């Protein structure tokens, strides 16, 4: 009802507005079994993540909600959500030649944390170490998320 | 929406390469399930390279033609798709001269696409990627990678 509107137009307002149970919104309106979706509503509510102590908590709540589920159940496949994902970040190109993200330094804040928790499937740091470490990928710079994410990646 | 001009170069490369294709090569039009042929879906293979870790392994491949053809290149899927870094997870093969708005052109010949694809096998384009896998053990860990081209090469050995 207005966590469609929130997926709509992400916003880190949108999100705060949803209330203390975005955690089980976010994973209960989102079919965490089908890669693709789990892929879209990550980058979402990826690109709301922000510094502020109150988004900050918000956004890697939701989405520890919605990757812990999404890595337990059997028929999701792993793979496909980091390919896809590496997709809609536009570090992979692809066959369907989608359209990537126009930021990434929430989904990159957000990886970062991610990897570093449990629930995250350890053979998938190689393959994502290899597109964010690209030298000549999307990444153009020195980001400071980039460093951290790379640090934690080679570190595993 | 035109696919009178497709049907007649299709059948005239299906000369061609009847009269001189390259060794342990395979391209021939597959058949309509009433029996005629079909100009337009090709079932292909590919010998490895000798000498590359390809070497003795059967690569079969798709050659699809659009009604656009030869103004368009036709779309080479690899069936089943390979470990490659330029080939994507769906099979299709990513190379430069496949692609209409790029170095394709309506003179290339099916012997010199099955042989485009036949040369990216040993010396891909890691600087664009079409797939995960491939690329990562390429750049992490080269000589993992040959090892599994050559296993990979055993796997489509003719049996």
């Amino acid at each position: 009802t207005d966590l469609s509107t929130f997926l709509s137009f992400p916003s880190p307002e949108k999100l705060l507005r949803l209330g203390p149970k975005v955690s089980v919104l976010i994973v209960q309106q989102t079919d965490t079994s089908d890669p693709e979706k789990v892929v879209s509503a990550f980058l979402k509510v990826a690109s709301v993540f922000r510094d502020d102590a109150s988004v900050k908590t918000a956004v890697l709540d939701a989405i520890d909600a919605l990757m812990k589920k999404a890595f337990s159940c059997s028929s999701f496949n792993s793979n496909t959500f980091l390919t896809r994902l590496l997709i809609h970040m536009g570090l992979l190109k692809s066959e369907d030649k989608i359209k990537a993200i126009p930021s990434l330094h929430g989904p990159l804040m957000v990886l970062n944390h991610v990897v570093r928790q449990d629930y995250f499937p350890k053979a998938l740091a190689p393959l994502l170490l290899a597109f964010v470490t690209k030298p000549n990928g999307a990444l153009e710079t020195c980001s400071f998320a980039r460093h951290n994410l790379l640090q934690t990646l080679y570190n595993i | 929406s035109m696919s009178g001009i497709a049907l007649s170069r299709l059948a005239q490369e299906r000369k061609a390469w009847r009269k001189d294709h390259p060794f342990g090569f395979v391209a021939v039009p597959t058949k309509n399930p009433d029996g005629t042929m079909n100009l337009m879906n090709w079932e292909c293979a590919i010998p490895g390279k000798k000498g590359t870790p390809w070497e003795g392994g059967l690569f079969k491949l798709r050659m699809l033609f659009k009604d656009d053809y030869p103004s368009s290149p036709p779309k080479c899927k690899f069936e089943p798709p390979l470990f490659h870094p330029n080939v994507y997870p769906s099979g299709t093969v990513c190379l430069s001269i496949l692609e209409e708005d790029k170095d394709w052109r309506p003179a290339i010949t099916i012997k010199q696409i099955l042989l485009g694809i036949q040369e990216l096998l040993n010396e891909p384009n890691i600087q664009d990627p079409a797939q995960a896998e491939a690329y990562t053990i390429y750049c992490q860990n080269r000589v993992e990678y040959e090892k599994r081209v050559r296993a990979q090469a055993k796997k489509f050995a003719p049996s």
